[PDB]
C-alpha cells in the first residue's frame, strides 16, 4: 500500500533527482561551450 | 632510524610477516574473548534470573554467547533458571576452552609464518617481486563471506541445522533460544523483527557469493585502478577501516534505541523505555485487565511479575551511570532481593497522589506528589517557613499492594517521606547492599559500556580512515614537496587548469 | 636467512623528555579519577 | 623463494597483479550498484526513524 | 577586453543579492509597535 | 590574475553605478514591504504581537506529538478567536 | 577516604609501562653507532 | 580518452577566482543552503510552539539572542524532511515544528564534508602535503559529536545545540548544571589544547617579529621580505638562545616546532568530542565517590567540589521548568534550593 | 596511599624538569 | 563604462557612511518598539 | 582560588553575578583563544604541507632541517598557492612577517580584551541585561534564551555561598 | 496575493533595468564565447 509517507518518500527521491539532473546538465552543458586551450 | 610511530611499516613489502601479524593480533583477540568468558564464568551468580540477571552482573560477554544459543553450563545451570540440564560440550566453559585452544593454534601458525616468510606464493612471477593480486583477493574474500553469512541465516538461525537465536515477547519477560522463519516481506525491515535477521544473512550471504564470483572473474578497470591505488595494499587498509567505523557506528545505535539483536534480557532495558514509561503502561493495563474482572487492589498487584516490575525502576535505566562509577549495577543499588510492593499515596481527603518521577537527565530530583490532573498536592520542602504542602500538613499515608509490604499502611511522615523518596525512581525494591558493599549510587549497565565503546571507537577510526586515505593518495608528497616547484605551478594564470602543465 | 625488511629504530632524548612529560602529566590528570 | 605443495596449488590465484581491464570498464554499471544501494539505506534509515511509515511493519518492540 | 558574466560573478550575486533584501526586512523592523 | 576584472576597475566605473543606483534600492525596497505588508509573518509562520497567547490563557501552545504536530498548531490558531 | 584500592595499581602501572617503553627505546638509540 | 567527464574534469578545475573542483558540487550548495538558513532563521522564524520563546529579529530579538532553535522534544530524533509526515509538504508548518534546524545541522554536515574533500582536492592539484585536511578533522569531530552525537544519546533533537549566541551560552550552562562538565578530563585537555593553541600562537609570532634579521633600510619591516627569497626572514639561533636563557628550554627545530603548532589544537579537540560523546549517554564525570562518602556522614567536610555541585543543584532547579517546557514542572517556591536570604 | 602517589608523580615531573634543562641535547649549529 | 571614473576614497566613504547610517537605526530600534522592554 | 575545582567555583559565581558570557569583551576574549588556536593550526598545517623534500620515507621529516641553516625549511609559495585557492588569492598571506604579526596580535589582543573584562566587571559594569526585554501586545513576558540563561544565573546566586548572606542583596 | 506582487514588482523592474543597460555587451560577451 502507498502510504502518505511512502508518497512522500518518492517525491524526495524525484526532487533530487531532479536537482542533481539540471545541475550536472548545465555542468556538462558549459563545460562543453567554454573549453581549454591545449 | 624508523621513528616509533612507524616500526610496523616493515611489514608493507613482506606478505609473509604480515600474514604472520594479521595470525598474532587474532590469536590476542581469541585469547581475550577465552579469557574474558572464564572471568565472567567464575564471578557470575545463575541462582537468580529475575531480580539477578547477567546485565545486572557487570557481564558483556556472557549475552554474547547467549544470543545464538550458548545458554548452559557443565555444571548443570542454564541463564533461563532450569537445573539439572545437559548442555552437552557447547556449553559456556566449552566455547571458553575453545577459543582459548583456537589462541594457541594461531600462535604455532604465526611462528610458522614468521620464520618462512619467503615463500614462492608471495612473488609475482614475472618479476621475483613481492606481489599481492589485491583485486582477487578480494572476490575470494568476499566470496568465502557470502557463504559464511547465508550458512549463518540459513542453517544456524532458522534451526535446520543449529539452535536459533534469543527471541522474546514485547516486555523481555520470557525470552528464550527458539528457532527463527525469515520474514520476506516488508516488515523484515522492521529492525525489532528477528525474522529480518534471518531473511537479510540469506539473502546478503547470496548476494556475496555473486559478487564475490565477479570480482575473481573480472579485473578492475584501468581508471578506477589508476585512481584508488589498487596496487597499493594501503589503499585496502583506508577502506576497510572506512567500513569498520560504519559498522561500528550501526552496531552502537541499535545497541542504544534496541533491535531484535539486542534484547533486554541480555543486556537491560533501553533508557527510552524509561522515557516513555513503557513497561509503567503495561503494568497499569494489567492492573485494569484484573481489576474490571472484579479482582482487588491487593489481587490486580499481586498477580504483577517482580521481573515486569523491576523493568519500571530508573536504576536500570543505563543512562544513570557515570565514566568512573566501575563494576556492576549491583555495586550501587545493591542485589535486589524483592519487589516491596506498588506504593499508593492518598492525602487526608483521601485522594490519590502520585509522585513525579525522576527524568534521566537529573542527579537529584525534588518530591512532588499531584493530584490525576497535574495539581500540586504535596512534597517535601526545602524552606519549611513557608511550606503548604508538607506531608505533615497534608497527612499522606502510603499503602503497599503487591509485593512483600502487601496490605500494609504507612502514616508516620518520616516512614511515608521515606517511600516518596524512592517513588521517584520508579517500583520500590529491597536489596542487599552489604554483600558487594555496594555504594548507593547507579552505575550504566552492559548497553551503556557497550555503546559508550564502540561510539568512541568508530569516531576514532574516522580519523584512522582520513589519515591512511591520505597517505595513499599522497604518497609521492609523504616526504615533501619537489625541492623543484616551478613558481608558475602554483601562482595563478599561468595554467588554465590548476596543476595541469598542458594548459599554459 | 636473513628478513631485507628489518630496520633500526630510534628514539632520540627531547623525545624521551617529551613523552615521559606527558605520561607523567596524564598520569597527574587521570590519578584522582582512578581513585574516585 | 623456498616452494611449498600448498603454494604450488595456490599460484594462479596470486599471479594477475597489475592486470587491468581498458579505459572504464564496468564502472557505469558499478555505479548503478552504489545508487541502488544508496536508495536502500536510505529507505532503511527513514524507516527506523519513522519518517517512512509503512502498512503492518510497526517499528516498536510491540513488534516482537 | 573582460567578460562579465563568470562563476565570480554568481557566486558575488547569490550572497549580495539577498543581502541587500534582508537588510531592508530588518531596517522595517524597527519600527514595529507591540 | 585569474582573468576576470578587477574589482577596483569595476566599482568606480559609471556603469556599475548606474546599474546598481537602482537594483540595490529596489532590493532594499523589496525586502522593507515583505516586513510591511505583512507578508514575513504569513510565509513562516510567526506570531505577531496580538497573536502569542489568547486574551487570558497563559500558557504556552506547545506542540506535544509527533505526527498530529501539524493539526495541533492549527488548533492552536483558532483558539486566537 | 574510601578510594578504590585498584587506584594505586591503575596509577602505577599507567605510569611504568609506557615510561618503561620509552626508556627501552632511547637507551637502544644511544648504544648504536 | 576525452570523452564528457574529462572535459567536465578540464572546467570544475579552471584556475578562476573561487576554485570550485568536483569537491565544489557538494561544498557550494550545502554551504549556501545551511547560511542561509541560518539568516532566514535568525531573521524571520519563531520558536514560540517548540520552546516557548521569541527568537527573530521580526519578534524583537537583537544578534545576541536570536536563534534557530532545536525542535520540540516530542519530535524525538526524526529527520524532520520538509515532505516528511509531520510538516507534509508544508513549508509554514515545518518552519514552527523546528524544520529548519535539522536543515541546517544535516546541510552543514554535508558542507563540511565538502570543504574536507576541498582541502584533499586542491592540495593534490597544487603537489603539497594534505596536513591542512588532516587539521579540519579536529572541527569536524566537535561538531558531529556536539550537534549530532550528543543529541541522538539523549531523548531528542531538542536538546542539542540551538544556533545562536544566547542559545549557545545556555548550552554551556545547561552542561555545567546538569553533567558537570567542568569536571571531565577530555574537556580539561580540550581546554590546554585550545588554551596552549592560542598561547603557541602568539609567542611563535611574537618571536619571528622580534628576531628579524634587518633586511631593509625603513622602520618598517614588513617590506623588507620576498616571498621568493630563499633565506629565513627570522634568526633561529637567536631566537634559540632567548628562550633557553628566558624558560630553559626552546625549540632548536622548525620542522617540529611547525608539526607541534598543528598537533596540539588539533589533539585537544578531538579530546573534548570524545567526552561529549560519554555525555551523549549521562556517562558524566559528575561526582567522586570517596568525598561524597565521606560529606555524607561528616558535616563539616567541605571542599570547592562539594561547594560546585549545590551551584549544580540551583541551575537545574531554577532552569528546568522554563528550559524544558514539555516536561511540565511544576516546583512550588518551598521545594526551590536556596542559601539564606537569597 | 593516594596523597603518596600524587606528591611522587609531582616530584618525578619537577626532577623531569631538571634533567630536560641542565641534561638536554645540546643545539649545533651547521 | 570605463573603470577609473569615479575615485575610490569616495566610493569608501559614500559606502562607509551607508553602513553607519544602517547600522545606528539597529542600535536606535533596540529602545523602541519590538524588544525595547517597554 | 588556587586550585582547579576552586576555578570553576569562580567561574559560576562570575557568571551569576556579572552575566560575564553577554558581555562582549568575554566574547573577544572567546574570538582571541578560538581564533589563536584556529591560525596555529592553520600556520602548523600550511608550514607542514609545504616541507621541501628533504629525508626518505623510513626517517623522520624533522631531520630535514638543522638548526641554523641559512636557508627557509618549507615553501611558502607553495602554501600560499594552496591557501589562496581553498578561499582566494587576496585572503592569504605571502609576507611571512605580516603573517607572523597577525599570528602574534589576533590572541594578544583578544586576552587584552578578556583581561579587561574581568578588570571592568570587578566595577560591577556587568554583560548586556536582556531579561523581559520583549513584550507581547497585552504586556505578556516572551521568553528569549537570554531569560533562560537568567533562571540558570538564578540558581546560581541563590545557592552560592548559602550561609553568608543576612540580607536580600547580594551587592558585593 | 498582491503583498507578492507587492515585493516581487521592485525586483522585476531592477532586473529588467540592468539587462536594458548590459544586453549590448552581454550579446557581444555570449557571441565572443562562440
Ligand atoms: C564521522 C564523519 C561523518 C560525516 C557526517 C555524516 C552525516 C550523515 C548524516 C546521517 C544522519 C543519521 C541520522 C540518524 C537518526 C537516528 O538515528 O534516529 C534514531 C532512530 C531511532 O529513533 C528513536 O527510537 C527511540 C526508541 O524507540 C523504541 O523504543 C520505544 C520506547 O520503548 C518504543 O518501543 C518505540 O516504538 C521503539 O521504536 C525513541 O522512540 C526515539 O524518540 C526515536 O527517535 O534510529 C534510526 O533512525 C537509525 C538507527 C540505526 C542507525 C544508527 C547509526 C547512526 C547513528 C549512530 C550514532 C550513535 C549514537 C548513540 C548514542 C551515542
Ligand atoms: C568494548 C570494550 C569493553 C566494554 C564495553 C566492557 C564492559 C564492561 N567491562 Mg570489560 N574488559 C574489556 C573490554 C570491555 N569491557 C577488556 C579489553 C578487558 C581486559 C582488560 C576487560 C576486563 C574487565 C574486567 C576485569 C572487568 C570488566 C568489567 C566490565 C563491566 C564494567 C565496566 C567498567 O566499570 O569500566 C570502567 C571504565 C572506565 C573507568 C573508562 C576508562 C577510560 C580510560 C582510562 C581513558 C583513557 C584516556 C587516555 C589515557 C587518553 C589518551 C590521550 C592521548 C591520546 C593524548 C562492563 C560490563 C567489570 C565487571 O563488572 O565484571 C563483571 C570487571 O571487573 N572488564
Ligand atoms: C586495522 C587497523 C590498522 C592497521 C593494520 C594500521 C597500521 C598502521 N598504521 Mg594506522 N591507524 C589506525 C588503524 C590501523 N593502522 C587508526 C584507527 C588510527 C587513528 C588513531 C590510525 C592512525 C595512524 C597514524 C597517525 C599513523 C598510523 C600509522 C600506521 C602504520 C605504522 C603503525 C605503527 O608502527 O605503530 C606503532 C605504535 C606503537 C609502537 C604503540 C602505540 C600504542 C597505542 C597508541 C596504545 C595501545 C593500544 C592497545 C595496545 C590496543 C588497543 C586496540 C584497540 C583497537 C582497542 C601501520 C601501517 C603510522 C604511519 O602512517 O607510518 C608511515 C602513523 O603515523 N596509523
Ligand atoms: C547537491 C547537494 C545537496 C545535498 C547533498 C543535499 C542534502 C539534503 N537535502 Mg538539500 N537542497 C539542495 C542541495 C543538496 N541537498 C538544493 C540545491 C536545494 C534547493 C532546491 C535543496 C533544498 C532542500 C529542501 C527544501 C530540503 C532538503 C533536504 C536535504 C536532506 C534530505 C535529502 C533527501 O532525502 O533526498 C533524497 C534524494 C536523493 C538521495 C536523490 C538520489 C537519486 C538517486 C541517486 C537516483 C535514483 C532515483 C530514481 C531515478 C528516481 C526513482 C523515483 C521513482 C521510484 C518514483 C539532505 C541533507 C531536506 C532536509 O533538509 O530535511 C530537514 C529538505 O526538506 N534540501
Ligand atoms: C567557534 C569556533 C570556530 C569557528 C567559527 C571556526 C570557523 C572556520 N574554521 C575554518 C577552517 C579551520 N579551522 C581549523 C581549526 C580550528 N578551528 C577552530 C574553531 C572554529 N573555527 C578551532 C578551535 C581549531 C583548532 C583545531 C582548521 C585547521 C581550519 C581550516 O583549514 C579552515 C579554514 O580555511 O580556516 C581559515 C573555516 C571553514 C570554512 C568553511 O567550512 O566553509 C564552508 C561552510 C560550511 C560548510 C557551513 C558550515 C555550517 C556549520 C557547520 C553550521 C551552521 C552555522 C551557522 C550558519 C551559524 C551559527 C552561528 C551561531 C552558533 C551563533 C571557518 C572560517
Ligand atoms: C544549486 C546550486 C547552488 C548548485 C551549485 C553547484 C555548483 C557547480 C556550484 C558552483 C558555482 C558557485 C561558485 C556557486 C557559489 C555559491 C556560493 C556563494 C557559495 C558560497 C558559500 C559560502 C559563502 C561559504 C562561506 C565560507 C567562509 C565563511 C569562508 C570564510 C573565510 C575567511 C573568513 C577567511 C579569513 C581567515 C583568514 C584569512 C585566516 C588566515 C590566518 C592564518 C593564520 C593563515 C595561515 C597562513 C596563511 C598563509 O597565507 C600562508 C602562506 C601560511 C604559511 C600560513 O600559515
Ligand atoms: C573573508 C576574507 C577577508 C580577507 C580580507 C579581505 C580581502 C581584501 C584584500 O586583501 O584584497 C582586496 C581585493 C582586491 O581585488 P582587485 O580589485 O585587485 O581584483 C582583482 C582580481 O579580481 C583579478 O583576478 O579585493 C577582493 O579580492 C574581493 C574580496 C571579496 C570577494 C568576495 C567574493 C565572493 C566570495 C564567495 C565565497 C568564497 C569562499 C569559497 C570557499 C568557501
Ligand atoms: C596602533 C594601534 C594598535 C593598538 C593595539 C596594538 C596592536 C599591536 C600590538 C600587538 C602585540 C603583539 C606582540 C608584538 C608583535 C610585534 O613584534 O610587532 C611587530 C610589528 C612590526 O614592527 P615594525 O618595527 O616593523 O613596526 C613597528 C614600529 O617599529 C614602527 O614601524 O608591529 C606592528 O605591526 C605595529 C602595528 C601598529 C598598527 C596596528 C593597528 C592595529 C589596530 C587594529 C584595530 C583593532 C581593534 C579590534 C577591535 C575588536
Ligand atoms: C600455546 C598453546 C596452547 C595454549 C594457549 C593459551 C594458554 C593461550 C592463552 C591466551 C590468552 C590468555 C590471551 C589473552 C589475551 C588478552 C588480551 C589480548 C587483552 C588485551 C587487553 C587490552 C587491549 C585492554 C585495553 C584497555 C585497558 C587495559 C584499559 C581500558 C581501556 C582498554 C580497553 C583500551 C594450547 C594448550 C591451547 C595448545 C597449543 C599450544
Ligand atoms: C532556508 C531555505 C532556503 C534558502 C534560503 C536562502 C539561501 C537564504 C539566503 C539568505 C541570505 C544570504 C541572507 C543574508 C543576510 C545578510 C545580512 C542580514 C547581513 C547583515 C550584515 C550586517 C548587519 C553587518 C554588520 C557589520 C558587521 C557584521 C561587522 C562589520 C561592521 C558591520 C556593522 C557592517 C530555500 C529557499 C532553499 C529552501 C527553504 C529553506
Ligand atoms: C613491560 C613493557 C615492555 C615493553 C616492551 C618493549 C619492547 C620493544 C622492543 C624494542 C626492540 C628494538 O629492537 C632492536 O632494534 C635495534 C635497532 O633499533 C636492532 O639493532 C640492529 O641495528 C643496529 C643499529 O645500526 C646495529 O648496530 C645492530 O647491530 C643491529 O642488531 C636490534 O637488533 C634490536 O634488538
Ligand atoms: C528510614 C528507613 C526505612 C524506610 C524505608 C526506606 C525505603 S526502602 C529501602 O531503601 C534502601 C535504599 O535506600 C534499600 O537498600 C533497602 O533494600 C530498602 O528497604
Ligand atoms: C560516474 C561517471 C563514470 C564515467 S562513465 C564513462 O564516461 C566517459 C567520458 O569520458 C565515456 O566516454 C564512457 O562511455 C562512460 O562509460
Ligand atoms: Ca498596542
Ligand atoms: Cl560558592
Ligand atoms: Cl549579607
Ligand atoms: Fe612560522
Ligand atoms: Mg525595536
Amino acid at each position: 500500500t502507498i502510504t502518505p509517507s511512502l508518497k512522500g518518500f518518492f517525491i524526495g527521491l524525484l526532487s533530487g533527482a531532479v536537482v542533481l539532473g539540471l545541475t550536472f546538465a548545465v555542468l556538462i552543458a558549459i563545460s562543453q561551450i567554454d573549453k581549454v586551450q591545449r | 632510524g624508523l621513528p616509533w610511530y612507524r616500526v610496523h611499516t616493515v611489514l608493507i613489502n613482506d606478505p609473509g610477516r604480515l600474514i604472520a601479524a594479521h595470525l598474532m593480533h587474532t590469536a590476542l583477540v581469541a585469547g581475550w574473548a577465552g579469557s574474558m568468558a572464564l572471568y565472567e564464568l567464575a564471578t557470575f551468580d545463575p541462582s537468580d534470573p529475575v531480580l539477578n540477571p547477567m546485565w545486572r552482573q557487570g557481564m558483556f560477554v556472557l549475552p554474547f554467547m547467549a544470543r545464538l544459543g550458548v545458554t548452559g553450563s557443565w555444571s548443570g545451570w542454564s541463564i533461563t533458571g532450569e537445573t539439572g540440564i545437559d548442555p552437552g560440550f557447547w556449553s559456556f566453559e566449552g566455547v571458553a576452552l575453545a577459543h582459548i585452544v583456537l589462541s594457541g593454534l594461531l600462535f604455532l601458525a604465526a611462528c610458522w609464518h614468521w620464520v618462512y616468510w619467503d615463500l614462492e606464493l608471495f612473488r609475482d612471477p614475472r618479476t621475483g617481486e613481492p606481489a599481492l593480486d589485491l583485486p582477487k583477493m578480494f572476490g575470494i574474500h568476499l566470496f568465502l563471506a557470502g557463504l559464511l553469512c547465508f550458512g549463518f541465516g540459513a542453517f544456524h538461525l532458522t534451526g535446520l541445522f543449529g539452535p536459533g537465536m534469543w527471541v522474546s515477547d514485547p516486555y523481555g519477560l520470557t525470552g528464550s533460544v527458539q528457532p527463527v522463519a525469515p520474514e520476506w516481506g516488508p516488515d523484515g525491515f522492521n529492525p525489532y523483527n528477528p525474522g529480518g535477521v534471518v531473511a537479510h544473512h540469506i539473502a546478503a550471504g547470496i548476494v556475496g557469493i555473486i559478487a564475490g564470483l565477479f570480482h575473481i572473474l573480472v579485473r578492475p578497470p584501468q581508471r578506477l585502478y589508476k585512481a584508488l591505488r589498487m596496487g597499493n595494499i594501503e589503499t585496502v587498509l583506508s577502506s576497510s577501516i572506512a567500513a569498520v567505523f560504519f559498522a561500528a557506528f550501526v552496531v552502537a545505535g541499535t545497541m542504544w534505541y534496541g533491535s531484535a539483536t539486542t534484547p533486554i534480557e541480555l543486556f537491560g532495558p533501553t533508557r527510552y523505555q524509561w522515557d516513555s514509561s513503557y513497561f509503567q503502561q503495561e503494568i497499569n493495563r494489567r492492573v485494569q485487565a484484573s481489576l474490571a474482572s472484579g479482582a482487588t487492589l491487593e489481587e490486580a498487584w499481586s498477580a504483577i511479575p517482580e521481573k515486569l516490575a523491576f523493568y519500571d525502576y530508573i536504576g536500570n535505566n543505563p543512562a544513570k551511570g557515570g565514566l568512573f562509577r566501575t563494576g556492576p549495577m549491583n555495586k550501587g543499588d545493591g542485589i535486589a532481593q524483592a519487589w516491596k510492593g506498588h506504593a499508593v499515596f492518598r492525602n487526608k481527603e483521601g485522594e490519590e497522589l502520585f509522585v513525579r518521577r525522576m527524568p534521566a537527565f537529573f542527579e537529584s530530583f525534588p518530591v512532588i506528589l499531584t493530584d490525576k490532573n497535574g495539581v500540586v498536592k504535596a512534597d517535601i520542602p526545602f524552606r519549611r517557613a513557608e511550606s503548604k504542602y508538607s506531608f505533615e500538613q497534608q497527612g499522606v499515608t502510603v499503602s503497599f499492594y503487591g509485593g512483600e509490604l502487601n496490605g500494609q499502611t504507612f502514616t508516620d511522615p518520616p516512614t511515608v517521606k521515606s517511600y516518596a523518596r524512592k517513588a521517584i525512581f520508579g517500583e520500590i525494591f529491597e536489596f542487599d547492599t552489604e554483600t558487594l558493599n555496594s555504594d548507593g549510587i547507579f552505575r550504566t549497565s552492559p548497553r551503556g559500556w557497550f555503546t559508550f565503546a564502540h561510539a568512541v571507537f568508530a569516531l576514532l577510526f574516522f580519523f584512522g580512515h582520513i589519515w591512511h586515505g591520505a597517505r595513499t593518495l599522497f604518497r609521492d608528497v609523504f616526504s615533501g614537496i619537489d625541492p623543484e616547484l616551478s613558481p608558475e605551478q602554483v601562482e595563478w594564470g599561468f595554467y588554465q587548469k590548476v596543476g595541469d602543465v598542458t594548459t599554459r | 636467512e636473513p628478513n631485507p625488511n628489518r630496520q633500526p629504530v630510534e628514539l632520540n632524548r627531547t623525545s624521551l623528555y617529551l613523552g615521559l612529560l606527558l605520561i607523567l602529566v596524564l598520569a597527574l590528570l587521570f590519578s584522582s579519577y582512578f581513585f574516585n | 623463494a623456498r616452494r611449498t605443495w600448498l603454494g604450488d596449488i595456490l599460484r594462479p590465484l596470486n599471479s594477475e597483479y597489475g592486470k587491468v581491464a581498458p579505459g572504464w570498464g564496468t564502472t557505469p554499471l558499478m555505479a548503478v550498484f552504489m545508487g541502488l544501494f544508496l536508495v536502500f539505506l536510505l529507505i532503511i534509515l527513514e524507516i527506523y526513524n519513522s519518517t517512512l511509515i509503512l502498512d503492518g511493519v510497526n517499528v516498536s518492540w510491540k513488534a516482537l | 577586453s573582460y567578460p562579465i558574466f563568470t562563476v565570480r560573478w554568481v557566486a558575488v550575486h547569490t550572497l549580495a543579492v539577498p543581502t541587500i533584501f534582508f537588510l531592508g526586512a530588518i531596517a522595517a523592523m524597527q519600527f514595529i509597535q507591540r | 590574475t585569474t582573468g576576470e576584472r578587477p574589482f577596483s576597475d569595476i566599482i568606480t566605473s559609471v556603469r556599475y553605478w548606474v546599474i546598481h543606483s537602482i537594483t540595490i534600492p529596489a532590493l532594499f525596497i523589496a525586502g522593507w514591504l515583505f516586513v510591511s505588508t505583512g507578508l514575513a509573518y504569513d510565509v513562516f509562520g510567526t506570531p505577531r504581537p496580538d497573536s502569542y497567547y489568547a486574551q487570558e490563557q497563559r500558557s504556552i501552545p506547545l506542540v506535544t506529538d509527533r505526527f498530529e504536530a501539524k493539526q495541533q498548531v492549527e488548533t492552536f490558531l483558532e483558539q486566537l478567536k | 577516604m574510601e578510594v578504590n584500592q585498584l587506584g594505586l595499581i591503575a596509577t602505577a602501572l599507567f605510569v611504568l609501562v609506557p615510561s618503561v617503553f620509552l626508556i627501552i627505546l632511547y637507551v637502544q638509540t644511544e648504544s648504536q653507532q | 580518452e576525452r570523452g564528457w567527464f574529462d572535459i567536465l574534469d578540464d572546467w570544475l578545475k579552471r584556475d578562476r577566482f573561487v576554485f570550485v573542483g568536483w569537491s565544489g558540487i557538494l561544498l557550494f550548495p550545502c554551504a549556501y543552503l545551511a547560511l542561509g538558513g541560518w539568516l532566514t532563521g535568525t531573521t524571520f522564524v519563531t520558536s514560540w510552539y517548540t520552546h516557548g520563546l521569541a527568537s527573530s529579529y521580526l519578534e524583537g530579538c537583537n544578534f545576541l539572542t536570536v536563534a534557530v532553535s532545536t525542535p520540540a522534544n516530542s519530535m524525538g530524533h526524526s529527520l524532520l524532511l520538509l515532505w516528511g509526515p509531520e510538516a507534509q509538504g508544508d513549508f509554514t508548518r515545518w518552519c514552527q515544528l523546528g524544520g529548519l534546524w535539522t536543515f541546517i545541522a544535516l546541510h552543514g554536515a554535508f558542507g563540511l564534508i565538502g570543504f574536507m574533500l576541498r582541502q584533499f582536492e586542491i592540495a593534490r592539484l597544487v603537489g603539497v602535503r594534505p596536513y591542512n585536511a588532516i587539521a579540519f578533522s579536529a572541527p569536524i569531530a566537535v561538531f558531529v559529536s556536539v550537534f549530532l552525537i550528543y543529541p541522538l544519546g539523549q531523548s531528542s533533537w531538542f536538546f542539542a545545540p540551538s544556533f545562536g549566541v544566547a542559545a549557545i551560552f545556555r548550552f554551556l550552562l545547561f552542561f555545567q548544571g546538569f553533567h558537570n562538565w567542568t569536571l571531565n578530563p577530555f574537556h580539561m585537555m580540550g581546554v590546554a589544547g585550545v588554551l596552549g593553541g592560542a598561547l603557541l600562537c602568539a609567542i611563535h609570532g611574537a618571536t619571528v617579529e622580534n628576531t628579524l634579521f634587518q633586511d631593509g633600510e625603513g622602520a618598517s619591516t614588513f617590506r623588507a621580505f620576498n616571498p621568493t627569497q630563499a633565506e629565513e626572514t627570522y634568526s633561529m639561533v637567536t631566537a634559540n638562545r632567548f628562550w633557553s636563557q628566558i624558560f630553559g628550554i626552546a625549540f632548536s627545530n622548525k620542522r617540529w616546532l611547525h608539526f607541534f603548532m598543528l598537533f596540539v589544537p588539533v589533539t585537544g579537540l578531538w579530546m573534548s568530542a570524545i567526552g561529549v560523546v560519554g555525555l551523549a549517554l549521562n556517562l558524566r564525570s559528575y561526582d567522586f565517590i570517596s568525598q561524597e562518602i565521606r560529606a555524607a556522614e561528616d558535616p563539616e567536610f567541605e571542599t570547592f567540589y562539594t561547594k560546585n555541585l549545590l551551584l549544580n543543584e540551583g541551575i537545574r532547579a531554577w532552569m528546568a521548568p522554563q528550559d524544558q517546557p514539555h516536561e511540565n514542572f511544576v516546583f512550588p517556591e518551598e521545594v526551590l534550593p536556596r542559601g539564606n536570604a537569597l | 596511599m593516594e596523597t603518596i602517589t600524587y606528591v611522587f608523580i609531582f616530584a618525578c615531573i619537577i626532577a623531569l624538569f631538571f634533567f630536560a634543562i641542565f641534561f638536554r641535547e645540546p643545539p649545533r649549529i651547521t | 563604462s570605463e573603470g577609473g571614473r569615479i575615485p575610490l576614497w569616495i566610493v569608501a566613504t559614500v559606502a562607509g557612511m551607508g553602513v553607519i547610517v544602517i547600522v545606528g537605526l539597529f542600535f536606535y530600534g533596540a529602545y523602541a518598539g519590538l524588544g525595547s522592554s517597554l | 582560588p588556587l586550585g582547579i575545582s576552586g576555578t570553576f567555583n569562580f567561574m559560576i559565581v562570575f557568571q551569576a553575578e556579572h552575566n560575564i558570557l553577554m558581555h562582549p569583551f568575554h566574547q573577544l576574549g572567546v574570538a582571541g583563544v578560538f581564533g589563536g588556536a584556529l591560525f596555529c593550526a592553520m600556520h602548523g598545517s600550511l608550514v607542514t604541507s609545504s616541507l621541501i623534500r628533504e629525508t626518505t620515507e623510513t626517517e623522520s621529516a624533522n631531520y630535514g632541517y638543522k638548526f641554523g641553516q641559512e636557508e627557509e625549511t618549507y615553501n611558502i609559495v607553495a602554501a600560499h598557492g594552496y591557501f589562496g585557492r581553498l578561499i582566494f588569492q587576496y585572503a592569504s598571506f605571502n609576507n611571512s612577517r605580516s603573517l607572523h604579526f597577525f599570528l602574534a596580535a589576533w590572541p594578544v589582543v583578544g586576552v587584552w580584551f578578556a583581561a579587561l573584562g574581568i578588570s571592568t566587571m570587578a566595577f560591577n559594569l556587568n554583560g548586556f541585561n536582556f531579561n523581559h526585554s520583549v513584550i507581547d501586545a497585552k504586556g505578556n513576558v516572551i521568553n528569549t534564551w537570554a531569560d533562560i540563561i537568567n533562571r540558570a544565573n538564578l540558581g546560581m546566586e541563590v545557592m552560592h555561598e548559602r550561609n553568608a548572606h543576612n540580607f536580600p542583596l547580594d551587592l558585593a | 496575493d498582491w503583498r507578492v506582487l507587492v515585493v516581487l514588482l521592485p525586483v522585476l523592474l531592477a532586473a529588467g533595468w540592468a539587462v536594458r543597460n548590459i544586453l549590448p555587451y552581454a550579446v557581444k560577451q555570449v557571441q565572443k564565447l562562440l
